[PDB]
């Protein structure tokens, strides 16, 4: 019943430096068109299991769409580290969800080089989980305070992905969506068939 | 075929102001910051500014500052250098280069000018 | 703003012997921080654009023939050709790149 529409499907995916949330409630979700959808370049799911995603029921669930590098698709799991997985989006330690990342060659490039997705490559410390950073503050490096002006030692914290249509598979763009399942002392409310 | 293609020559009379595009083909543009050095017929090269594909921020020689306006167009990968308040002594050929972003963990070990456009001569 | 200033402003050369031009600065290129010396060398032919040699002080360019090396300390930088061909005519800049007003030096013409 849930739109599992706007989120894997949709027209225009989100950065992974400002990833889209999604909150879902009430929902009896089929998921025998996503686990074995035969689209789906990784389907990992950890805390829980994919056979028995529909026997469990969850209070929410938080569907977060963003789009990576092909390479960094392995950073998205607990307990990484990179360049992708402590300055851009993070798991928590504990986590009980599931990845679902597939390759976007064919939507999300361009000859020209797509440059509307963007990965932030500085921070001053590593994120907690389920954080996101969207301020373009000048990251500090030297000793020496800059005011808002860039130039050595002083950068700014945003780059953009070279997508092109030439480019290796490892360096091809891929859409990740992690589900997360939040059950609290409110009664459960979403789970697929019974 | 990794290339940058710059604006042809153009005749301004003083007082007047130039605008000077540098194209890029054959690599990604927003992996350069894109700088603009003018050479002088019978003088040495003079730096003007640079442009950050991914920001728009520009950094400008004290000298040019309050006539330079640098800006850049992703959805065509082009980098435009507009000089108000023309004079004579602005007669040169100005070039176009590019710098790696960010090649290592400092950022500023890398930024070499490591192509160079063919120029454009403004009268 | 660094001023840099070129030794032989005219170096006449024959080939096989080396070349050694000097080009110094008003201030200290080497950074404490990292270690490493800003200072770039770029050859500029007659009706073409800059070319990269030297960079980093001490490494060669991609495409840069095995005839050029670069070295020195401080202030003091010394850009070698140890064989000199015939398409070595041209001018050779200096460039630091520590303050903003990047600055190139003046500039040594090598003719035959
Ligand atoms: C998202 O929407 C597209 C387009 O409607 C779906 O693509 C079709 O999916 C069905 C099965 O669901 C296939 O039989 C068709 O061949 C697909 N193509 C077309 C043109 O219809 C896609 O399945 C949707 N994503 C889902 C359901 O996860």
């Amino acid at each position: 019943l849930c739109p599992f529409g706007e989120v894997f499907n949709a027209t225009r995916f989100a950065s992974v430096y400002a990833w889209n949330r999604k909150r879902i409630s009430n929902c009896v979700a089929d998921y025998s068109v996503l686990y074995n959808s035969a689209s789906f370049s990784t389907f990992k799911c950890y805390g829980v299991s994919p056979t028995k995603l529909n026997d469990l029921c969850f209070t929410n669930v938080y569907a977060d769409s963003f789009v990576i590098r092909g390479d960094e698709v392995r950073q998205i799991a607990p307990g990484q580290t990179g360049k992708i997985a402590d300055y851009n989006y993070k798991l928590p330690d504990d986590f009980t969800g599931c990845v679902i990342a597939w390759n976007s060659n064919n939507l999300d490039s361009k000859v020209g080089g797509n440059y509307n997705y963007l990965y932030r490559l500085f921070r001053k410390s590593n994120l907690k989980p389920f954080e996101r950073d969207i301020s373009t503050e000048i990251y500090q490096a030297g000793s020496t305070p800059c005011n808002g002006v860039e130039g050595f030692n002083c950068y700014f914290p945003l780059q953009s992905y070279g997508f092109q249509p030439t480019n290796g598979v490892g360096y091809q763009p891929y859409r990740v969506v992690v589900l997360s399942f939040e059950l609290l002392h409110a009664p459960a409310t979403v789970c697929g068939p019974k | 075929q990794v290339q940058l293609v710059q604006s042809g020559a153009e005749v301004k009379k003083p007082g007047a102001s130039v605008k000077v595009s540098c194209k890029a083909s054959g690599y990604t543009f927003t992996g350069y910051y894109m700088h603009w050095v003018r050479q002088a017929p019978g003088q040495g090269l003079e730096w003007m500014g640079r442009i950050n594909p991914n920001s728009g921020g520009t950094n400008y020689a004290q000298k040019f500052q309050g006539r330079v306006t640098m800006t850049r167009d992703t959805s065509i990968s082009t980098a435009y250098m507009e000089l108000s308040r023309l004079r004579s002594d602005d007669t040169a050929v100005y070039y176009c280069a590019r710098v790696p972003y960010c090649s290592s963990t400092s950022c500023h070990r890398d930024w070499y000018f490591d192509l160079w456009g063919r120029g454009t001569l403004v009268t | 703003d660094i001023q840099m200033t070129q030794s032989p402003l005219s170096l006449p050369v024959t080939p096989g012997e080396p070349a050694s031009i000097s080009c110094r600065s008003s201030q200290s290129l080497l950074d404490s921080d990292d270690g490493n010396t800003y200072l770039d060398w770029y050859l500029q032919k007659p009706g073409q654009s800059p070319q990269l040699l030297i960079y980093t002080l001490s490494y060669r360019a991609s495409g840069v023939p095995d005839r050029f090396s670069g070295s020195g300390s401080g202030t003091d930088f010394t850009l070698k050709i140890s064989r000199v061909e015939a398409e070595d005519v041209g001018v050779y800049y200096c460039m630091q790149r520590i303050e903003f007003p990047l600055t190139f030096g003046g500039g040594t013409k090598v003719e035959i």
